[PDB]
């Protein structure tokens, strides 16, 4: 015998909301990326290996994006800012046209050809910044 | 004016990748009392039951004919099947001759031409002595050689027979399917969902509902039902579909039995290895049969014809299938360890045109013991007999139509078991959450 | 422990009553309370259930939209309202207490909901009655 | 969830053990792993009284004659050596899901 | 008190002065520290059969990785990335505990605080992640204002 | 038919260039330490690939150097480790040759970087 109490934000609940109010729920999806239902409160079964493969996959995908945050200047953060100027050949849309009007998964299908080009420029300006922060500490 | 790249972490987007699922346990108060085929104790428990979050304002394309959850589930049900039969006893000492004459004997007067005791020289536990041993065998499971003629088993030419361990249960306990972290299952709640196309009502779930691994041909048993009216799903509307998935709304309660009080003896063929034969039938030998209620089978078969008109304008003829082998010709199912084969020629007799409830339809059911599961050759399996009488009472929750003048004909389907799993896994798919997003804002990294 | 009731009597169809169930020496903010109903010469039924949080309340199917359960954790009381009284409600109304205290609401992280937990009985009340009549 | 009991009434001998069984439609195993079966006792004109608050365990203040058993849907209650304090009404209650239904109810009597 | 878990037993005012002892055994001395796991791999190469003790070293590695990353993620969603004592803007709700500071910090251990507040930490963690997310949004468009 | 457009920094690439120009391509080789171009020994290959990566990330966490490529410690460079000038290090030397120069003195320097983090006392 149970009953639904008060409700809060839930997993993927801001998918298709908008782009500016779905960025106020970034921790809700970032909490469900490493630990799933696999962790609860005799050997080499078919369901035993398939549970162990789901635990090795869930660490490899988590460390992939977590590596890529630290190569950038953005470690342990959720919204960070870079020095890479936006190029209008990637997308020409207005500032009030992607915020307050667009959602994610519509912006995802728009710039998914350009992310590999964007990712290279964030990493390149981080090498150039950390050498300069070294070479500023020689005075 | 000046826009700058800013990256976000925790973004609600997803690709449509595919991965390795795992199972969950559904409220089993056994907790390792007996064992079964499906190894449902190896699944994980959950202190909350799996849940469902309604996602607003999102649409999503589904496709039940290119869903890979069906092909992943088909390789798992075969994998769990072969895991159980491997420690059971190899049964090579039955590839010998079988000299026998029909059975001996208000009157019994049935089953005289479909069942006979067969005596043979078995092995003992000493590999130096022979023992003269009789056993009842079905007529389907014997082959002539060239009154007391000489016989041998079916797949002794082609296979190597292993019997099933009798502690292992064939009952389809429900199994969930769950996604690892960084993945999700999105289900379609829309009532008018025709298998493919978009869906304006999607919700995400931790795990699926309870899917019962019920193995059956030409009919769907103990499945799900429909919300509205009867849904009918084919692959592509190009006159080369050849399979039709009908999902009913109200069931048609099959009840089905074999009346016989048969026994079971244990016969040792080696060091501890025991062959379980069929000793004797106590009482009157009868046929095996399923009943169908002629009232609401006529009602349910008529509603199928009403919704086939919306796809096809030709007239409708339900004609029974004609094929060589007995598996895709009859209605095969399982009652606790017995494999039935039921002639459904009377359920698919009539024809229909653009324009009774007293009796019950009675179907003749044969039964056999040596089984070539999963359309494979070389790995037959001997189901041991069950003492006493057995009785099943199941639901027709759908049926499979294969398509072969201006009058189209729908034979009963069968064969491939992947069509059993598209009846259940049609309404959800697996996605893959990608948390890194990137967008232009007006904020730039304030240097040093 | 001691569980005391009052507030029961005789009314007309289409009236409003207010039962009461005062407790003795509890924490009482930890224990969710119940209301069972026993018609004369019949078996027990279930009517309503409030939590110790006083936030989530449930009703039976037949009594939906007519009753109102509240509580006051300072005064240690139960306050059962009734509205639009039918004829078939002539019975005995007992308040009750779960045999262990439910804890706090348990937040589920995946869906963002709070969950309450309900279980059986320790102590039925004294047992007060409401008999509806015409004259 | 429905509840049915066998029998509706007993007629026993003092010193002779008896038993009352309850039958549930759906299995009452919660997600905690513990069931939700409750055994009550109402003397005539009296408040009800808990006896067994699971399958097995006994309420604090009840003598050890009352033993409980079962799992899934089949459950029993085996009184050991029926005495003069063991007559009246015996109930089954589930608490798996709302509404919290009670059973039918037996009437244990002797033979005057 | 110096030594691993030696402050278990002292009050939590003095048990929190030596937190370096725990956050070094649980960050350094877990995966980086041992090189003898790859000295048992070649001994598993000599035998041609997968043994029972080779399976248990998978399950003791995947439990060791997941226990390390599910405490660094949770410190990453919050603002407390590479530090041991951090403050937040979440006001303490007195319905979590009405207990005074002198009773908490000077007459109660950490292991007696686990058995009091554990029903509430899933609610407390929601409010730290929400206020960290509201903070970084506010310091982005403030940044873009000038 | 596949053409080839513009050319950017490849994987090793600057492996033969000088240590002043190879320290601008540090992000290229850090991407390839974990991802790779990838049934019980199918898993033991993966777990070693994860734990070779986490061993180097924990060692950077012992020091002050977590979450950055170039970091700085306050251990003085002992002039007996290598006594070369700054222009003949950063402009006349590769990383494969500097690795053979101080390969003896690697365990000595790591022991001092770790000690000077315990001597913060902050
Ligand atoms: C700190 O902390 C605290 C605590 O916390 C808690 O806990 C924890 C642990 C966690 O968990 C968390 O989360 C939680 O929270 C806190 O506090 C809190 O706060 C909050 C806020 O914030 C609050 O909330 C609130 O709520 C409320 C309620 O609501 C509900 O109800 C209603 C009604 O009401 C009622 O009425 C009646 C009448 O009719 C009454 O009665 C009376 O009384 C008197 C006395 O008083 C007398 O007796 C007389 O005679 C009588 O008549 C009563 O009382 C009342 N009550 C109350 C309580 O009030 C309604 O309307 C609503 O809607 C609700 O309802 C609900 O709903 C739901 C949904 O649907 C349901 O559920 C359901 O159910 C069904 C059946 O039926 C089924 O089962 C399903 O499944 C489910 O789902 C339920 O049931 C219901 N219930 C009822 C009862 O009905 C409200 O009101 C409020 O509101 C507010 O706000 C708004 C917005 O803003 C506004 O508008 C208004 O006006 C107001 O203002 C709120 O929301 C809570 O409560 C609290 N708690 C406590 C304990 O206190 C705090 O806050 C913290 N701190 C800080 C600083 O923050
Ligand atoms: C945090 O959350 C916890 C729950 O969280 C959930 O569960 C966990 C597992 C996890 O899954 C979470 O995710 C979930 O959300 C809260 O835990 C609750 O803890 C309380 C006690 O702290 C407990 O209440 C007690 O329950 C027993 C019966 O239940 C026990 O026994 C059964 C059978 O064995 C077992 O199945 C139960 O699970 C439970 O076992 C206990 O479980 C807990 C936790 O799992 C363990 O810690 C225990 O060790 C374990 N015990 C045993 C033996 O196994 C009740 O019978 C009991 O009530 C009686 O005793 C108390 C004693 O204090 C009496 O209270 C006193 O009454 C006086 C009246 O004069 C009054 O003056 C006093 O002031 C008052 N005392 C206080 C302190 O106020 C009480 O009145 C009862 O006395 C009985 O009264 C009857 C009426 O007349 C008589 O007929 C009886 O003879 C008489 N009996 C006696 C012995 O005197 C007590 O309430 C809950 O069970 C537990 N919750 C759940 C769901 O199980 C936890 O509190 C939360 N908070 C914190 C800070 O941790
Ligand atoms: C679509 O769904 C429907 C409904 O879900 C399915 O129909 C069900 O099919 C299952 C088969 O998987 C049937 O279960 C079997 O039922 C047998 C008959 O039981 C009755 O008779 C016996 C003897 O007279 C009684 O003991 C039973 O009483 C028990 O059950 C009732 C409720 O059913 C309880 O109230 C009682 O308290 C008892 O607990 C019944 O009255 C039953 O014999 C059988 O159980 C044996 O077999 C299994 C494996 O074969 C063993 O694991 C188990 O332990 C039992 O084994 C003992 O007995 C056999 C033979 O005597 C020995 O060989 C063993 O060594 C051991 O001694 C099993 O429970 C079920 O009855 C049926 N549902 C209904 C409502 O009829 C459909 O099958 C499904 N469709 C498809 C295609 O699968
Ligand atoms: C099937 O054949 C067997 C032969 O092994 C029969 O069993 C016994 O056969 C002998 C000789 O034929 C008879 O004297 C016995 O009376 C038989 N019965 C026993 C020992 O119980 C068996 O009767 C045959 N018929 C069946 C099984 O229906
Ligand atoms: C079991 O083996 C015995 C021999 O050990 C077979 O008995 C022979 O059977 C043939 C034809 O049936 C006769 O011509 C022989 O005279 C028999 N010899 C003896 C010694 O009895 C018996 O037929 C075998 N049983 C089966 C079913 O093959
Ligand atoms: C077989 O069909 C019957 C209907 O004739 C099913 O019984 C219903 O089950 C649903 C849940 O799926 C309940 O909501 C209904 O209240 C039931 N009705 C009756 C009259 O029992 C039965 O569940 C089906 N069997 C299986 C195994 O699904
Ligand atoms: C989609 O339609 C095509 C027709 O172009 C189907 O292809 C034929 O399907 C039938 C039975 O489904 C086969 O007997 C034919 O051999 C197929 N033709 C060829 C050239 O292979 C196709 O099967 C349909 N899609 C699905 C999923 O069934
Ligand atoms: C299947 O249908 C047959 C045909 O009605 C049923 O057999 C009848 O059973 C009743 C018992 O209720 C007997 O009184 C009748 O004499 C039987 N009919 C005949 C022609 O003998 C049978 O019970 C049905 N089986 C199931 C499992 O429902
Ligand atoms: C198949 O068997 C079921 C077993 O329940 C039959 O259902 C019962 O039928 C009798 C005769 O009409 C009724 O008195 C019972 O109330 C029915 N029980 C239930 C639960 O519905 C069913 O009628 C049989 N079907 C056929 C075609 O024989
Ligand atoms: C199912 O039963 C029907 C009815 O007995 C069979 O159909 C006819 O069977 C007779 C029996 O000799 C034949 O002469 C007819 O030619 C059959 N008609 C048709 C259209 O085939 C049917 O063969 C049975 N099916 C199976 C698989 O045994
Ligand atoms: C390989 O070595 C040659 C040596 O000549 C490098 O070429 C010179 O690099 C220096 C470095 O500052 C420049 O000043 C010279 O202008 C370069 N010479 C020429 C002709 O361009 C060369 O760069 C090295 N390879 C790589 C990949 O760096
Ligand atoms: C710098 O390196 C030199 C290496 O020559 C160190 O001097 C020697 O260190 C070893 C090891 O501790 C001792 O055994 C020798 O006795 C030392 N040499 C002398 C002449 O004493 C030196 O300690 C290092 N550190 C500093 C700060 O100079
Ligand atoms: C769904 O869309 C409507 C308007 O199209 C909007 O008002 C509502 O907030 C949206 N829902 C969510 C959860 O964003
Ligand atoms: C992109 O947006 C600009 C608005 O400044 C517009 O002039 C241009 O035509 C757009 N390009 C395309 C391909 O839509
Ligand atoms: C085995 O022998 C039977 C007997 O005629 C035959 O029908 C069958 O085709 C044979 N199987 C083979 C040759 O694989
Ligand atoms: C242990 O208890 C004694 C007695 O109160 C106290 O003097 C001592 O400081 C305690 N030691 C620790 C490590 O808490
Ligand atoms: C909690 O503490 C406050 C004072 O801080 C006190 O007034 C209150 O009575 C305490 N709660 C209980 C249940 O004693």
């Amino acid at each position: 015998a149970v009953g639904i109490g008060a409700v809060l934000f839930g997993f993927l609940g801001a998918a298709g909301s908008t782009m500016g109010a779905a960025s106020l729920t970034l921790t809700v999806q970032a909490r469900q990326l490493l630990s799933g239902i696999v962790q609860q409160q005799l050997r080499l079964t078919v369901w035993g290996i398939k549970q162990l493969q789901a635990r090795v996959l869930a660490v490899e995908r988590y460390l992939s994006d977590q590596q890529l945050l630290g190569i950038w200047g953005c470690s342990g953060k959720l919204i960070c800012t870079t020095n890479v100027p936006w190029n209008s050949s990637w997308s020409n849309k207005s500032q009030d046209e992607i915020w307050n009007n667009m959602t994610w998964l519509q912006w995802d299908k728009e710039i998914s050809n350009y992310t590999d080009t964007i990712y290279y420029l964030i990493e390149k300006s981080q090498n150039q910044q950390e050498v300069n922060e070294k070479d500023l500490l020689a005075l | 004016n000046n826009l700058w790249v800013t990256v976000y972490y925790g973004v609600p987007v997803w690709r449509d990748a595919e991965t390795t699922l795992f199972c969950a346990s559904d409220a089993k108060a056994y907790d390792t009392e007996v064992h079964n085929v499906w190894a449902t104790h190896a699944c994980v428990p959950t202190d909350p039951s799996p849940q469902e979050i309604h996602l607003a304002n999102v649409t999503e394309k589904f496709d039940m004919w290119k869903n890979s959850m069906v092909e992943q589930m088909h390789t798992d049900i075969i994998s769990l099947w072969d895991e159980s039969l491997k420690p059971c006893v190899k049964l090579t000492p039955l590839c010998i001759t079988l000299n026998c004459t029909n059975i001996t004997r208000n009157l019994t007067e049935e089953g005289k031409e479909e069942l006979k005791n067969c005596s043979f020289n078995a092995t003992t536990e000493l590999r130096d002595k022979i023992q003269k041993v009789h056993s009842l065998f079905y007529r389907l499971d014997l082959v002539e050689l060239n009154n007391t003629s000489m016989y041998r088993l079916i797949n002794c030419n082609t296979s190597a027979i292993t019997q099933a361990c009798p502690k292992v249960s064939f009952e389809p306990i429900p199994i969930h399917y769950c996604a690892p972290a960084g993945f999700a299952i999105l289900k379609c709640r829309e009532k008018e969902f025709n298998g493919t196309g978009p869906c304006k009502k999607v919700s995400t779930v931790q795990c699926t509902h309870g899917i019962k691994p019920v193995v059956s041909t030409q009919l769907l048993l103990n499945g799900s039902l429909a919300e509205g009216k009867v849904k009918i799903r084919c692959e592509n509307i190009s006159n080369n579909a050849k399979t039709i998935l009908v999902q009913l709304t109200t069931p048609v309660r099959i009840n089905c039995t074999r009346p016989s009080n048969n026994t079971r003896t244990s016969i040792r063929i080696g060091p501890g290895q025991s062959f379980y034969a069929t000793g004797d039938i106590i009482g009157d030998i009868r046929k095996a049969y399923c009943n169908v209620s002629e009232s609401e089978w006529k009602e349910a078969l008529g509603k199928v014809v009403e919704q086939l008109r919306n796809h096809f304008n030709k007239t409708i003829t339900f004609a029974s299938s004609s094929g060589g082998d007995l598996e895709i010709t009859t209605h095969s199912f399982n009652c606790g360890g017995e494999f039935f084969y039921c002639n459904t020629s009377s359920l698919f007799n009539s024809t229909w045109d653009g324009n009774v409830p007293n009796g019950t339809i009675t179907l003749p059911c044969r039964i056999k013991q040596i089984i070539n599961m999963w359309q494979r050759t070389g790995q037959a399996m001997y189901a041991p007999p069950i003492p006493g009488k057995i009785r099943c009472d199941s639901n027709i929750t759908g049926l499979i139509l294969i398509r072969d003048n201006e009058s189209e004909t729908f034979r009963p389907g069968g064969g491939d078991m992947r069509n059993n799993w598209r009846s259940e896994l049609y309404k959800y798919k697996v996605v893959k959450i990608d948390p890194l997003g990137v967008a232009p804002t007006g904020a730039k990294r304030r240097v040093v | 422990v001691q569980l005391v009731e009052s507030g029961g009597g005789v009314v007309q169809p289409g009236k409003s009553v207010r039962l009461s169930c005062v407790v003795s020496d509890f924490p009482f903010s930890k224990y969710p309370m119940y209301w069972v109903r026993q018609a004369p010469g019949k078996g027990l039924e279930w009517v309503a259930a409030i939590s110790g949080d006083a936030w989530h309340v449930v009703y039976s199917n037949s009594v939906q939209g007519r009753f109102l359960v509240s509580r006051d954790n300072v005064k240690n009381t139960l306050y059962l309202e009734m509205n639009s009284l039918k004829i078939e409600d002539t019975a005995v109304y007992r308040c009750a207490r779960m045999f262990q205290e439910s804890g706090p609401p348990r937040l589920d992280r995946w869906s963002g909901r709070n969950y309450y937990y309900y279980s059986g009985m320790d102590v039925w009340g004294q047992g007060t009655t409401v008999t509806v009549s015409s004259a | 969830i429905v509840m049915t009991q066998t029998p509706l009434s007993l007629s026993v001998t003092p010193g002779q053990p008896a038993s009352i069984s309850c039958k549930s439609s759906e299995s009452l195993r919660q997600s905690n792993g513990k069931t939700s079966l409750y055994w009550y006792r109402q003397k005539p004109g009296q408040s009800p009284q808990l006896l067994v608050f699971e399958v097995s365990n006994r309420f604090s203040g009840v003598s050890d004659r009352f033993v409980g058993s079962g799992s899934g849907t089949d459950f029993t209650l085996r009184i050991s050596r029926v005495e003069a304090e063991d007559v009246g009404f015996y109930y089954c209650m589930q608490s798996k899901d709302f509404p919290l239904t009670f059973g039918g109810g037996t009437k244990v009597d002797l033979k005057r």
